């Protein structure tokens, strides 16, 4: 049939597998009469496992210059006669080159095919594409390459299965003006290209076996700042010609070289190349990309500036850094067969980024915030009816389409989740023995998930030490092969410990099966008033006993210690007081990350009404004994939504009155060890809490904080190109200056924005001019939203879902995008999900979901186009929120009433 | 070199202030003290004479957020180095006057330290503790300083 067809099904015949790539492209970076185009040429060996009478090879929008009759021209190593080629066919869906063959194909034998062909170098962020930028007014093009999943084929004919590795020798023809990189260093010094003088001819290296993804070449003006390793390894940090001058890329050549000798030791295994090149791309939507030895970043991502970028930044680049240097040992040398195991790849590299960053910066504690950062963050998700298993199985994952549904939060956080917990009870020094035997045994090949766990399994058995009372496979086959995360109730009395599916919804539609039942092999570290208790392991049975847990008298028991494993702790409320009579009584007892625990969980827990809302407001009352950043972060994340529904409403009074009596110490512990904000701290987690420290005091009505954003803008007037306030503090105090302000406060500001060059700055001002507590100044702003020379396209959005977060301005933009949808749609619909969801984010009453009801019936005919499921989604959420306010807004009332004085 | 000669020391003491969050005037401990050089080093500086005479040259700088020191103290951060006794039973002042001592070594580092002066730098409004100058003296008579 033709549905049987081997070219009509996505996946590869295992019929030929390649042996080396010889792949030539011509970068044309100049515009036809007519588009930006590249010329190739490759020259694939490959050897026959099974006697077919095609080759099936992957292309991607390449038209091909005719060898001969057909399109390809085959040939034969050894005395491998080619059959051949009576016709060639394009199957356009499947992304495949059919080549039909007179004669079948010789077992065991070597064939090459030769291919001359043409495509375009479109701005398409997919395959060999042209990345343009502006640099002084001169609008300039570079040629770059993301290869991954199925791009690969778009630029080269090939066998785009990352299971198909392969030798790649890649030669590139560029302009002499322009410079050439690949994932190799050049064979010799380049040679011009004999037949058109104007352009040079760049040979590289032959590549290490490796996966057709983790292929680069880039053809640039660019500028780079090089470092040899004590190791002999070549680091260069690539970036456009303005940046290297300005020296944005430093840091990440003072942190680079570090973070490959710690890998190279965590892994016990050398680099296996002798070049690092990280390049730094203007318009870079991927973020990072680990190809191998070209390892291509955003510039947000790579450059820091000292004078201008915050301390934020200065993470973002040295974690991510780590992350696509930690892929170059697991995923670039030991790669993964299919993508259904993309989360094993990933998930070790989010855990393993925070390993590799401690090392460069050690004074940061960054191995702490993996919490907030990825379990955190994904178990908002992985609580729904709606999220999905960590792995899924190989025949699911076949279309382009399938496969990039595999690249999120699930695989990337709850994937490091997982392996965090495993690095837990298997160690670290067994993880560390498991990870290396895995990439000594199994380098330049493929991998199955089993293959670590055997891996590891094998680490344990060369060990006496650690006992696990189950196999590595079984203990983390409940987590990779079933979807959410467990609670685990434990009654202190009679010590019972019980484990439920955790779904926020309090009614929530589980309609996914499993065949472990939502029941999970759980690792449970404790903690027994102070002190910590042996190591537990909870079957997958629903509910045991354990005089571990249990408890008398002032005996209090919290588990999960550092948040290791990956679920929710709830206990009995007599156990909930003690730990919360020790944060007040002292709180050092509990560690920092189980601070926050005491906090994100308990609220996480009240909006799945296991346990009341007064309990999830009490876990913030130590709060004004606490300076760290984990518990304060935890406190102010969860009640954003108290002050997205109460900010207009009866109850913010009372809220603000007690978070300004929770945050005064902490303000004023700042101010102390800042000399009255004068020498800020060195920390990440410090100067975070600092920006709390400042923003939360300022929000919520402190005198001093007042006066400290008035003292800074006053000098920031005065001298206005040198500014004073610090990098991290300046979002908060023009925000702050706006509000405390009127025009000629917005006037300053949207000068300075109209004459910044910086867009780290620009987006600080944009977005402080929306905090005007003016009606006719907002206004006037919105009006400025629909002038493009104003404000520009992409900070359209941004900014129209910054005056909304204003409580003034959320009516005055709710009308706004509703008079002005038809523009806004028809230039967004093709991010505009996004507007509907920052405004319509307060809507909690009947008569907001009225207006939004009655709105789509207006608006149908235009339609929402991106936002469609928006428009419907802010409808559920709208019901959503009105059952909340209607059944916690007493409650929150009279609690924030009563503990208004702070806490003792 | 002879011992019996008037030798002036010129404690060159450059100063950085930095305006505070609230208009205060904050004295970096960032700011520098130059002792006089000898034996090619500006760290330690021996009196190797009969007569001394320590004085005091303060240069007042301003430098924002950066730390980098780059213009002149203008409005409250303007101030000028008054060195405090400190730890020491004499003052500043009472070097310069009748005092004798067998040997007077001032260094920067607190090795050997007998005593430590405070540098401080005097605001309009307040005097700040900013770096501190180490002494280490002989009780005797061979040396003496005056104006
Ligand atoms: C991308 O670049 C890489 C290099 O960076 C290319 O890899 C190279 O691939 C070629 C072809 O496979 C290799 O060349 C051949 O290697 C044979 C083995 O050489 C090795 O063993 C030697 C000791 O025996 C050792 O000294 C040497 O260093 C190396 O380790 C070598 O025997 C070949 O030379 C003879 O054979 C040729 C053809 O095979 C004959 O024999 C068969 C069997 O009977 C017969 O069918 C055939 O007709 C021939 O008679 C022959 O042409 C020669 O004249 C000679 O007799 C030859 O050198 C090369 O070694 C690889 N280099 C590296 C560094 O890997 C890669 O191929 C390229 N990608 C593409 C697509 O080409
Ligand atoms: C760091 O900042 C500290 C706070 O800074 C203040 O607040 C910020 C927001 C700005 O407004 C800033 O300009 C303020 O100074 C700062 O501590 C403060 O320092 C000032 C100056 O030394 C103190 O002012 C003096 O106060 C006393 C009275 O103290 C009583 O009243 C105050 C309230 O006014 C209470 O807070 C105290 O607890 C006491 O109950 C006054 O007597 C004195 O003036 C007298 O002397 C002058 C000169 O002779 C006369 O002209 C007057 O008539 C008076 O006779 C000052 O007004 C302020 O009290 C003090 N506050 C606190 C809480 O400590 C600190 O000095 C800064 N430190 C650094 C690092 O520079
Ligand atoms: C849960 O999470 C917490 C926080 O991560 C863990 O507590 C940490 O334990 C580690 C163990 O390595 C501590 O690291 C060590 O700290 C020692 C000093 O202890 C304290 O005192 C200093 C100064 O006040 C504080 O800054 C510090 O935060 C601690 O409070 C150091 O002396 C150790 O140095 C040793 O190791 C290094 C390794 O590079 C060597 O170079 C040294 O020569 C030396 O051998 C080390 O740095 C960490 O400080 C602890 N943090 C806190 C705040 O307690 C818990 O262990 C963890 N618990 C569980 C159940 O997992
Ligand atoms: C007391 O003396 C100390 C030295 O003991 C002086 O501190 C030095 O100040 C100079 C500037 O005058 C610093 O050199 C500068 O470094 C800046 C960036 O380096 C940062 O990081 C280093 C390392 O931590 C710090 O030392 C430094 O302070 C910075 O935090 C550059 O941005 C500066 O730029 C200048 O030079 C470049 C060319 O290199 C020019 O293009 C610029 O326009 C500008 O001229 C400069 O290079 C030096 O590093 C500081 N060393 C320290 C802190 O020990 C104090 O200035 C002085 N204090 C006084 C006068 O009270
Ligand atoms: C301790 O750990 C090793 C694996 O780790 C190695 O040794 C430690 C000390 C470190 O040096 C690491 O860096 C090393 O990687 C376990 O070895 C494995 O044992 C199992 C048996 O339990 C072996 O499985 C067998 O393999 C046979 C074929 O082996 C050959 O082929 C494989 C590849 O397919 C190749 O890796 C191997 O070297 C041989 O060439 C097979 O016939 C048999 O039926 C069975 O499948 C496995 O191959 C071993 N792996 C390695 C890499 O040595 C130890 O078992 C473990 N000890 C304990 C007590 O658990
Ligand atoms: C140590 O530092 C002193 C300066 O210290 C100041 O003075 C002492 C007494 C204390 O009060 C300190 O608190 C002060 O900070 C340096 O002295 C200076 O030396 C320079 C060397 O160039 C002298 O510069 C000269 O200036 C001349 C102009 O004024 C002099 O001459 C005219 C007549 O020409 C005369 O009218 C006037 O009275 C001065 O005598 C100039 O002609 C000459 O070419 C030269 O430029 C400067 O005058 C000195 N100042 C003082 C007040 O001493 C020491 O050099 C330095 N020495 C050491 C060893 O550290
Ligand atoms: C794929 O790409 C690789 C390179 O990345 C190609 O491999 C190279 O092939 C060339 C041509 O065979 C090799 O250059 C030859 O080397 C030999 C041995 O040292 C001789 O020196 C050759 O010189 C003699 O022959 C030429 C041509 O007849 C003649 O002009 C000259 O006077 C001499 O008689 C010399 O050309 C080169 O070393 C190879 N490089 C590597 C690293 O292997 C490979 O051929 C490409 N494959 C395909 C199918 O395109
Ligand atoms: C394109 O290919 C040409 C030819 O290889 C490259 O010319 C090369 O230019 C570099 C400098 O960028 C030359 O380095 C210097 O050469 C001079 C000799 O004139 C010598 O005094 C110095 O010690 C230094 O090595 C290199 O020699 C020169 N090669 C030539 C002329 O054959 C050109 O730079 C290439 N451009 C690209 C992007 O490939
Ligand atoms: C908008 O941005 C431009 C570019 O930054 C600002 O131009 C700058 O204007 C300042 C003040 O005139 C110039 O400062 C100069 O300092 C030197 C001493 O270092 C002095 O000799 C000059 O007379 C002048 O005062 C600065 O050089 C200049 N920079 C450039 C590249 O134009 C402009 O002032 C900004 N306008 C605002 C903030 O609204
Ligand atoms: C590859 O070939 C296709 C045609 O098979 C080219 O698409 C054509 O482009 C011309 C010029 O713009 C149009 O007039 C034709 O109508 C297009 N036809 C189709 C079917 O698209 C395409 O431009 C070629 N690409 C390159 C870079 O060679
Ligand atoms: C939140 O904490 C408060 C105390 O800060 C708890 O209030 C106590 O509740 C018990 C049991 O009803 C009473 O016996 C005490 O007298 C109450 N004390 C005060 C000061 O009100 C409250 O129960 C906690 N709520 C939850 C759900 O944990
Ligand atoms: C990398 O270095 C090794 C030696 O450690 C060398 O054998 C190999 O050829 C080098 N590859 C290059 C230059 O890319
Ligand atoms: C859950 O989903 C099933 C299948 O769509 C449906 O039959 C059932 O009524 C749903 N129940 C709830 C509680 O929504």
């Amino acid at each position: 049939t033709a549905q049987s067809k081997p070219w009509n099904h996505y996946r590869l015949p295992k019929t030929l597998i390649p042996s080396s790539y010889n792949v030539t492209l011509r970068p044309y970076l100049t515009p036809n009469s007519n588009l930006y185009t590249f010329k190739g040429s490759s020259t694939v060996r490959f050897t026959c496992k099974e006697s077919t009478s095609m080759i099936i090879i992957h292309s991607k929008k390449l038209n091909y210059t005719n060898i001969q009759g057909q399109r390809v021209a085959l040939r034969g190593v050894g005395g491998s006669q080619a059959p051949a080629i009576d016709r060639t066919e394009l199957v356009e869906v499947t992304e495949y080159l059919v080549v039909h063959l007179r004669e079948p194909l010789q077992v065991n034998s070597q064939y090459e095919m030769d291919s001359k062909f043409e495509g375009e170098l479109a701005d398409d962020l997919a395959g060999f594409y042209r990345s343009e930028y502006t640099e002084n007014g001169v609008k300039k093009v570079l040629a770059t390459t993301q290869m991954q999943a199925a791009d690969a084929r778009k630029s080269f004919p090939c066998f785009d299965e990352p299971a198909m590795k392969a030798t790649f020798n890649i030669t590139l023809i560029h302009p002499s003006n322009l410079v050439a990189l690949s994932n190799m260093l050049p064979r010799g010094p380049s040679v011009p290209f004999t037949e058109e003088p104007n352009w040079n001819v760049t040979e590289f290296e032959t590549t290490p076996i490796m996966s057709t993804y983790l292929l680069a070449y880039i053809v640039s003006e660019f500028k780079n700042v090089q470092e040899n390793t004590p190791s002999n390894v070549l680091i260069r940090i690539w970036a456009r010609p303005s940046a290297m001058d300005q020296g944005h890329g430093n840091y990440a050549l003072r942190v680079t070289g570090p973070i490959l000798d710690f890998f190279s030791r965590h892994y016990d295994t050398p680099y296996p190349l002798n070049k690092s090149d990280q390049i730094a791309l203007p318009d870079f939507n991927a973020g990072a990309m680990e190809n191998w030895g070209l390892v291509t970043y955003r510039e947000s991502a790579l450059l820091y500036d000292p004078q201008s970028s915050s301390i934020g930044n200065k993470e973002r680049v040295v974690t991510v850094i780590a992350h696509e240097l930690a892929h170059q040992w697991f995923g670039n040398l030991v790669t993964l067969e299919w993508w259904n195991d993309l989360w094993l790849n990933e998930g070790f590299a989010s855990y393993v980024e925070y390993l590799g960053a401690d090392y460069a910066e050690p004074t940061w504690n960054l191995k702490d915030l993996i919490v907030l950062n990825e379990v955190y963050r994904v178990m908002a998700v992985d609580a729904l009816a709606s999220s999905h298993p960590l792995s899924s199985p190989a025949s699911e994952v076949n279309t382009p389409a399938q496969i990039s549904e595999v690249f999120d939060s699930i695989s990337y956080s709850k994937g490091a989740s997982v392996l965090r917990m495993l690095s837990s009870f298997l160690t670290e020094d067994l993880f560390k023995k498991g990870v290396a035997s895995y990439l000594h045994t199994f380098a330049y090949q493929n991998t199955i998930y089993l293959d670590l766990w055997n891996h590891l399994q094998w680490a344990l058995g060369n060990q006496t030490a650690i006992n696990l009372p189950y196999t590595v496979n079984a203990i983390m086959d409940r987590w990779i092969l079933q979807m959410g995360f467990p609670v685990v109730t434990v009654d202190t009395t009679t010590g019972t410990l019980s484990q439920k599916h955790f779904l926020l919804d309090p009614q929530s539609n589980v309609t996914r099966p499993s065949k472990f039942n939502y029941l999970w092999i759980i690792p449970i570290s404790s903690v027994k008033s102070g002190t910590q208790q042996a190591h537990y392991w909870m079957p997958d049975n629903a509910k045991v006993q354990n005089d571990l847990f249990k408890t008398t008298g002032d005996e209090w028991v919290l588990l999960n210690l550092n948040v290791t494993g990956y679920y929710l702790v709830n206990y009995d409320q007599n156990n909930w007081k003690k730990i919360h009579t020790q944060l007040q009584t002292d709180l050092s007892v509990i560690p920092v990350i189980n601070r926050a625990q005491v906090i994100h969980d308990t609220f996480d827990l009240a909006s799945a009404q296991i346990v009341p809302v007064t309990l999830a407001l009490n876990s913030t009352l130590f709060l004004n004994q606490e300076t760290e950043y984990m518990p304060w972060e935890a406190a102010l994340s969860s009640l954003s939504y108290f002050k997205l529904m109460f900010d207009r409403s009866e109850v913010y009074g009372p809220m603000k009155n007690y978070l300004r009596k929770q945050v005064t110490p902490l303000f004023n512990h700042f101010e102390k060890i800042t000399q009255n904000w004068t020498d800020h701290p060195q920390t990440l987690t410090e100067q975070y809490n600092e920006i709390n420290a400042v923003s939360t005091a300022c929000t919520y009505g402190v005198p001093k904080c007042k006066d400290l954003v008035s003292t800074l803008f006053a000098e920031w007037r005065k001298n206005p190109q040198n500014n004073p306030i610090y990098p991290n503090l300046r979002s908060t105090v023009y925000c702050n200056a706006i509000a405390q302000g009127g025009e000629e406060e917005w006037n300053f500001v949207w000068e300075q924005f109209r004459n910044t060059s910086l867009v780290n700055e620009a987006d600080k001002l944009r977005s402080a001019l929306a905090c005007s507590t003016q009606v006719w100044i907002l206004n006037r702003y919105l009006s400025y939203t629909l002038n493009p020379e104003f404000i520009r396209k992409q900070d359209v959005i941004s900014t129209l879902s910054s005056i909304a977060s204003n409580v003034i301005g959320q009516s005055l933009a709710w009308d706004f995008i509703q008079s002005n949808w038809k523009k806004l749609f028809e230039d967004y619909g093709t991010s505009f999900s996004n507007l509907i969801q920052a405004v319509t984010r307060r809507f909690s009453t009947e008569f907001e979901l009225q207006q939004l009801e009655q709105f789509k019936a207006n608006n149908m005919d235009t339609g929402f186009g991106s936002g469609t499921r928006a428009l419907e989604q802010a409808l559920e959420k709208t019901k959503a929120n009105i059952k909340w306010v209607k059944e916690n807004k007493e409650a929150v009332l009279q609690w924030f009433r009563e503990n208004s004085q702070g806490g003792s | 070199t002879s011992f019996f000669a008037h030798t002036t020391v010129n404690i060159t003491i450059d100063l950085g202030m930095k305006r505070s969050g609230y208009g205060q005037p904050i004295a970096s401990p960032l700011s520098n003290i130059t002792l006089p050089m000898q034996d090619n080093n500006t760290d330690v500086y021996c009196i190797r004479s009969n007569q001394f005479s320590i004085y005091v040259h303060s240069t007042c700088k301003s430098s924002l957020w950066d730390n980098v020191f780059n213009q002149d103290c203008t409005d409250v951060l303007e101030a000028t180095a008054v060195i405090k006794t400190g730890t020491c039973p004499f003052s500043f002042d009472k070097l310069n006057n009748h005092l004798t001592f067998n040997k007077f070594c001032l260094s920067l580092s607190p090795v050997g330290a007998n005593c430590k002066f405070d540098v401080a730098a005097r605001t309009r409004t307040n005097e700040q503790v900013v770096r501190s100058l180490y002494v280490i003296y002989e009780e005797g008579d061979n040396i003496v300083g005056v104006p």
